[PDB]
């Protein structure tokens, strides 16, 4: 019974060392300090014609812009929210009646 | 082929030198022949066949 | 005998292990040329390692220099185009040879007892090959490389709670950038050596019981030494493979590829057509067949679950398709279905390819669900077919 | 020294060309499907759009371009160049010559590659005949053997 | 008295091989 | 009856016929093709 | 575990046999065998590939003609 | 019964196809059962008389020689073949019945497969 | 016994080779703690591989980025300083345990028959360790990286006919530049996996006869199993090495190196004190003592010829220095000479260090000259010292 | 000094903690080795030989 | 002995997951 106690004491350290060396390896692959440094900024924009889009730039991500026409908004405002897999109205997504700004990366992959 | 066997195949050391010589000379013979077919199939299309070669102002 | 003196050097302890596993190992005398693809895959692995080591002496794993270092290999170093084309088309030859190898074991039921562990080690090797070839294809840093690396790291996001933290840990940042490229280069150097160890264990499992044969029967009554009989038979295949490889290398070094990877990677614009290398297309087709993120990733894992569970189905006692007419017919339908899946993955996602992709994916999984039924039903064949 | 750049960076190129980037032509015949034929057909393929198709000002119609609207203007007008040897520099002649130049630029190793391929495929074919004979010579003692056994059925 | 002949015949094989792998005709 | 293998061991046969589906022999007593 | 076999095997030296002429011996019967045994297997491999490919071209052609004004 | 050829014509063609394939190599259907596939098989094979196993081992050597040579049994030998004449199934059923009896009574197995 | 049933899982084919070679292998019961540095060397090799793989995920092998990428590991990579220090100092730890491993073998005549192949495989391993360590030291591209590489890649010029040709082919040009650094990185990734394979051959060759013991006698009558007796004996050494390693990592991470490698490489200026790592100093002092370039390279080779030729000298039949008092003192003089050569190596070339290095190199080689004659004299000891 | 070695403080805190823990592991390891070897080290061996 | 051991190892695995991954803050 005594020897189990003494052995368990050093097993605490052995598991602790194993944890540290594995977690150091794993975390060294996490985002570096300079990578995390470039993670916030904002830019300004101009304008475009009715019915076309111009991709713009950010961290590594493009942002879409699409000023919509009148029949365009009629089309975008006749969709059943229930039938959508992600129920959301167009007015919620837009801060302007026609100017549609959105992050242009597919939510799949 | 037995007369050939008596000079070259009797000792492996000679037969090895025979394979090295044939690798050398066989490779050179194919090199020349493939190049001759390429020259004959591409008449006039070479860099030495540029008419105004050397005359750029 | 008492070994007082020294006989053949092959039986000395300096060479006894090499002699008994490569020179004198008993082999079934009726092996056909379909048994020569294991050595062909071993040669392809060596060709990949040797050329890649020498290519790594000229490649720079940096997003600002990676594309140009590959162009500098093709333009400046002597014989650099050959090292590059032997490595880029060698990965294709590695996958053609291994695919023929896999379907040989499927046709003759080489996965059945006692060789279950041999198949299981092979499935692991296939996984190691896929990862190794994928991360290597990212290294040139072209349009296909960038957008290919983007989606496959994004595959981890299918897990709900910790999916996003795995994707970002894989990238080393919030996007595919130099951190992704530099770590992909390091893993691409290490993984082929793990492939070498895995194939050695794969071979050792095979030598526990010996190779299967086209008749699928017990073969101990007719066995011959591997050398010279199957060495010279493999040597026929090695030269045939060299002619096949050389045609691709010298006369069509770019047909098994997409021109989009000759455009430097542009993170702002996706190409209109984005596809993996051809050896990944059947997996691609099964992935897109599911209109769900988690469903698609789960189907990809279930592909390797079904391969791993195949040797453990309770089956009939007959191995070879040459005596299994129903299983023989299903094998050729699976082969056609696998060719169809690869072609579907090469197509844009629209009608009618979605319906065809979904049916092709279903039929592929039907092969593994029906096979245990076949052996279970065919267990009663001897009691029903009487003399 | 490398061939000189027309612009200072990609943004300067886009500013000079209506926001479109003239791509680098070192690998363009390898960077497009059917690339040599594509480049020739595109350069010589400027014509009027089909009925009912209008093209935004600053763009030109070219059916070979995906979408049909290219920011490149027609650049291969007749006699746009004067040759040193005395070849009539028509649109089709310059289109042929510039693709020969671009194809060589994408693959400058092609001639050495093709001379190597013919040489070795011929040699490896010879080794395959010897490989077959060698295999058949070794196996002949097994393939022609006469085996006698007691069993009948 | 053959070991000297096998040595001489394997030296010729070694010399032919060396002239074959490295082909120093421009240096001779 | 006597098993076929026993008959062969008991009766040496100078008129041996070989399997000729894959290889045809040279006439007996021909010089070796080495 | 070794097997216990009883058999008589006669073998002829490799240097007493023709090595290559057996490749083109009874060639027509070889082709006959290959097509006879394997025509069902070749149909189960070729029909789905060609059939599915032909339908896809048939689908794309009609769909391309419906969208044409 | 669907698997019985006397009733199902598809089972008739299945038997005919398998019988023709076995006949070409001189093999019986029981010869396709390998001792390495299952320990119940190699226990059954050891229980069979020496003459049964010798004939099976000889039929296997004959077939492997044919398979190596890319040739079939001569037609005058194929006519005397008995592809479905059984020698193994009855013993194999008995061996499996005795294994189930040991399991039902909590006894240890008489033989075990090695872990590979 | 008849193995009808399954006994202990360790004896099953899945783990019989590990059981026989690692767990149950008979070991002399009187092995001292000097017999635990073989496993330490294997652990040092594993640490170098593991830390090197994760360091290569952040390092750039370009002359314009190499120095700054190592600085980016030390600063930006989370945990980067520890990976770099465990690797930079792990290389020093590798050579310490291997040097003690080598000197253990010299003291107990472990190279003697029947283990000559073991010693010869070790010498080859030592050569691979030197090459791996040297080309790794060039990767940071500091001042000593650049000037250390310029010398060693010039060792080929001592060859008269093709010496200049080998140097420029080694360099990839006409000077040490990016082509040299890029090729050193690729070889630095590949050599440790060859080093693993050679150590596996080394361990296999030793197990053909078993280890020698401190008494140098036949030990079959008192052998015990490696597990768990020499597992817990080795574990004590592993924990002590971890303490020793930690003191270097956490408190003296830069005292084993030179500050000059923290200056980016300058091909123009030259450091007034150009030295290798401390574990190459004894070889470097032997090279410096000969006042001839060709003679110096010959002497370096002669070091490895002398080491390889040690096991094959006709010798006396007694192994251990515990019963060879003259060879014992002869050994303690070599160790003092080897320590002297390392110290002399760090000293610059001037009096009196030039003469001391010449005598010390003489004393080193005298060991391998006087060792064979001592065996020829010592074979007559049993006749002379009678009862 | 800080600019050259910004990780000094984190590195030093790790050294003190882990050398203290590793020293404790050395004590357990010493006890484990000696406990396992005690059956061997204390054994009494009786043979017939004398000289 | 079969369910008790299964729950015991399931507890050991869960404690180990909490020990390696330490999400003290994910208890929300
Ligand atoms: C002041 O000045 C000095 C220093 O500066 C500070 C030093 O630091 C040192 C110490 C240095 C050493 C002890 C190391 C020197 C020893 C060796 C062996 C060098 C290590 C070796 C090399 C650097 C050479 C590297 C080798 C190659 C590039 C070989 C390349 C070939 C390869 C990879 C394969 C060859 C290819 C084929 C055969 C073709 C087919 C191949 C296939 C795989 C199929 C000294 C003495 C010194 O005075
Ligand atoms: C780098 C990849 C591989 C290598 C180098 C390799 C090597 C080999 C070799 C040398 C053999 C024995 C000779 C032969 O049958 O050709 C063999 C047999 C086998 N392999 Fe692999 N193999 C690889 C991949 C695979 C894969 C991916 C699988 C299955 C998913 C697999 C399954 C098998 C099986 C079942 C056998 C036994 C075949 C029989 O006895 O009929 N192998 N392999
Ligand atoms: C340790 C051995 C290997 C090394 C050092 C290595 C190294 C490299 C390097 C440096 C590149 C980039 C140069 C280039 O694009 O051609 C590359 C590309 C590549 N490697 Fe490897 N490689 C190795 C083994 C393999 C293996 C085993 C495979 C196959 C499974 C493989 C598949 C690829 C592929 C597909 C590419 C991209 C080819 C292209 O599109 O250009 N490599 N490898
Ligand atoms: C004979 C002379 C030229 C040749 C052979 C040539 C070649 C090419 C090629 C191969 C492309 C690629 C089209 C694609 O991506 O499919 C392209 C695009 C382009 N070129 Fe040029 N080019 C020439 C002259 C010019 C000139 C003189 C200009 C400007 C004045 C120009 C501006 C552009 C632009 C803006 C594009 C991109 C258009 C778009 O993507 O919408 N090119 N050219
Ligand atoms: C990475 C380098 C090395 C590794 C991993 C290694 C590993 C080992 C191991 C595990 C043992 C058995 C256990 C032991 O006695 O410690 C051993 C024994 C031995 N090693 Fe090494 N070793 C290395 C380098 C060397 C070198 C450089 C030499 C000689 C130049 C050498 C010579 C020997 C000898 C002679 C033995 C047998 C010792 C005896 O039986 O008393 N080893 N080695
Ligand atoms: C495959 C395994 C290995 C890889 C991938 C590898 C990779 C690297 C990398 C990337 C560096 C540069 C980062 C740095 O400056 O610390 C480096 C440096 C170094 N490596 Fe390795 N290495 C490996 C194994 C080894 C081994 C086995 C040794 C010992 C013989 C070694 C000795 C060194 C040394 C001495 C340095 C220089 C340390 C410095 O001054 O910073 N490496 N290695
Ligand atoms: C358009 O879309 C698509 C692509 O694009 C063109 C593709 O190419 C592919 C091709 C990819 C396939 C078939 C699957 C690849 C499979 C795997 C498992 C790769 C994932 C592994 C990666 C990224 C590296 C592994 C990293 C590790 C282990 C981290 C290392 C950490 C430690 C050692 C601690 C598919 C499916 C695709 O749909
Ligand atoms: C009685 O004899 C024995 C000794 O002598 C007295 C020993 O000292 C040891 C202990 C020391 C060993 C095993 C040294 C380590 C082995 C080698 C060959 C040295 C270098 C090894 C490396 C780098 C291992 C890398 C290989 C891998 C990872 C292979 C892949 C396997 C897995 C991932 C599980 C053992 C087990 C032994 O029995
Ligand atoms: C009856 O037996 C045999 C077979 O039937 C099962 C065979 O199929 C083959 C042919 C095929 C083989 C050996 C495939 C093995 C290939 C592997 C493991 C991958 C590539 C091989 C490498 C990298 C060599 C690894 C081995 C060693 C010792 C490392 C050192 C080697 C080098 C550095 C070149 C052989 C020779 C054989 O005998
Ligand atoms: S990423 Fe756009 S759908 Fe898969």
């Amino acid at each position: 019974a005594f020897a189990y106690f003494v052995l368990s004491g050093g097993r605490f350290v052995y598991a602790s060392v194993l944890r540290l060396l594995v977690l150091k390896l794993i975390v060294s692959m996490s985002a570096s300090k300079d990578v995390l440094a470039l993670a916030s900024l904002e830019v300004d924009l101009g304008s475009i014609e009715p019915g076309t889009t111009v991709t713009v730039k950010w961290r590594g991500k493009p942002v879409f812009i699409r000023r919509r026409t009148e029949d365009d908004i009629k089309l975008a405002n006749s969709v059943d929210v229930g039938s959508l897999r992600d129920p959301q109205e167009d007015s919620v997504r837009v801060k302007n009646p026609e100017w549609l700004v959105v992050v242009g990366v597919c939510t799949h992959l | 082929f037995e007369g050939f066997y008596k000079l070259i195949m009797r000792r492996n050391s000679v037969y090895v030198t025979f394979i090295i010589a044939g690798a050398f000379f066989g490779e050179r013979a194919v090199d020349y022949g493939v190049h001759k077919l390429w020259e004959r199939n591409n008449v006039g299309k070479r860099y030495e066949d540029i008419s105004v070669l050397g005359q750029r102002p | 005998t008492i070994r007082n003196q020294r006989f053949s050097l092959l039986k000395q302890p300096i060479s006894s292990t090499l002699n008994q596993h490569l020179v004198d190992y008993p082999t079934p005398s009726n092996l056909s040329y379909w048994w020569g693809f294991g050595s062909l895959a071993g040669i392809c692995l060596v060709i990949q390692i040797v050329t890649g080591v020498f290519l790594a002496m000229h490649y720079t794993p940096h997003v600002d220099l990676a594309f140009n270092s590959v162009e500098h290999i093709m333009r400046d170093v002597e014989g650099g185009w050959l090292l590059r084309y032997m490595h880029a088309n060698g990965a294709s030859m590695f996958f053609i040879v291994v695919y023929l190898h896999i379907f040989r074991g499927l046709y003759y039921a080489s996965y059945s007892s006692p060789r279950e562990f041999v198949w299981c080690l092979g499935v692991v090797i296939f996984l190691l090959m896929i990862v190794t070839a994928f991360i290597g294809y990212v290294l040139p840093w072209g349009q296909m490389s960038f957008w290919g690396a983007t989606v496959i790291t994004s595959l981890a996001s299918a897990i709900p709670v910790v999916g996003d933290t795995i994707v970002t840990w894989l990238w080393g940042g919030f996007s595919v950038d130099n951190a992704t490229l530099n770590r992909f280069f390091s893993l691409h150097y290490l993984l082929p050596f793990i492939l070498v160890g895995a194939s050695l264990l794969h071979l050792a499992a095979l030598h526990q019981y010996g190779s299967n044969n086209p008749l699928g029967v017990h073969s101990e009554m007719d066995k011959i030494a591997f050398y010279p009989y199957f060495y010279v038979k493999d040597l026929v295949g090695w030269v045939a493979f060299a002619i096949f490889f050389s045609i691709w290398i010298f006369y069509a070094p770019n047909v098994l590829g997409h021109p989009d990877n000759y455009i430097p990677a542009n993170p702002m614009s996706t190409p209109p057509h984005i596809v993996p290398e051809w050896y990944f297309l059947p997996i691609y087709a099964i992935l897109r067949s599911i209109p769900d993120k988690a469903g698609g990733v789960a189907a990809i894992a279930l592909v390797f679950i079904c391969l791993l569970a195949l040797p453990f189905f309770k089956s009939m006692y007959v191995r070879s398709s040459s005596f299994r007419p129903i299983y023989q017919g299903m094998f050729w339908l699976l082969l056609a279905d696998c060719l169809l899946l690869g072609w579907i993955g090469c197509q844009p996602v629209e009608a009618p390819f979605v319906t065809i992709g979904q049916i092709s994916s279903l039929v592929f999984f039907l092969f593994f669900a029906i096979t245990p039924i076949l052996g279970r039903v065919g267990r009663g064949i001897p009691n029903s077919y009487t003399d | 020294d490398r061939l000189p750049e027309p612009y200072s960076n990609e943004s300067a190129a886009r500013f000079a060309n209506g926001g479109a980037y003239p791509p680098d032509l070192s690998l363009v015949t390898k960077a497009r499907h059917n690339g040599q034929n594509y480049v020739f057909a595109l350069l010589t393929g400027y014509r009027d759009p089909p009925a009912g198709i209008s093209i935004r000002e600053g763009l030109h119609y070219n059916p070979y371009f995906p979408g049909g609207a290219i920011a490149m203007p027609k650049m291969l007008n007749d006699e746009a160049v004067e040759y040193e040897d005395g070849t009539p520099a028509t649109e089709a002649q310059m289109g042929k010559d510039v693709v020969s130049f671009l194809s060589w630029a994408a693959e400058p190793e092609m001639e050495e590659r093709k001379l190597m391929g013919f040489k070795w495929i011929f040699l490896l074919s010879l080794a395959l005949l010897q490989a077959a004979y060698y295999r058949r010579l070794k196996w002949s003692v097994l393939k022609s053997r006469k085996l006698v056994l007691d069993v009948v059925n | 008295t053959i070991d000297i002949q096998a040595a001489a015949g394997w030296g010729i094989a070694a010399a032919a091989g060396a002239i074959w792998v490295v082909q120093p005709f421009g240096w001779i | 009856e006597v098993p076929a293998t026993v008959e062969a061991v008991k009766t040496p046969n100078s008129k041996i016929v070989y399997d000729d589906h894959n290889h045809e022999r040279y006439p007996p007593g021909d010089p070796s093709k080495r | 575990q070794p097997v216990k076999l009883k058999a008589v095997v006669y073998a002829l030296s490799p240097f007493q046999q023709k090595i290559m002429t057996g490749l083109w011996k009874d060639l027509p019967e070889k082709i006959h065998h290959k097509v006879s045994e394997n025509w069902i297997s070749a149909t189960l491999l070729v029909t789905p590939v060609v059939g599915t490919y032909w339908y896809a071209q048939y689908f794309k052609e009609q769909e391309k003609l419906e969208h044409r004004f | 019964r669907l698997v019985d050829p006397r009733k199902n014509f598809l089972a008739r063609m299945h038997m005919k196809s398998v019988s023709n394939r076995l006949r070409r190599y001189g093999l019986r259907y029981d010869d396709l059962y390998d001792p390495l596939y299952d320990l119940d098989i190699k226990e059954a094979l050891n229980r069979l008389p020496r003459e049964i196993v010798d004939a099976r081992n000889q039929r296997l050597m004959r077939a492997m020689d044919l398979s190596m040579k890319h040739e079939y049994l001569p037609d005058n030998l194929q006519a005397v073949q008995t592809p479905f004449r059984s020698y193994l199934q009855d013993m194999l059923a008995l061996v499996k019945r005795e294994r189930a009896e040991r399991e039902a009574l909590g006894a240890l197995p008489l033989y075990q497969r090695t872990i590979p």
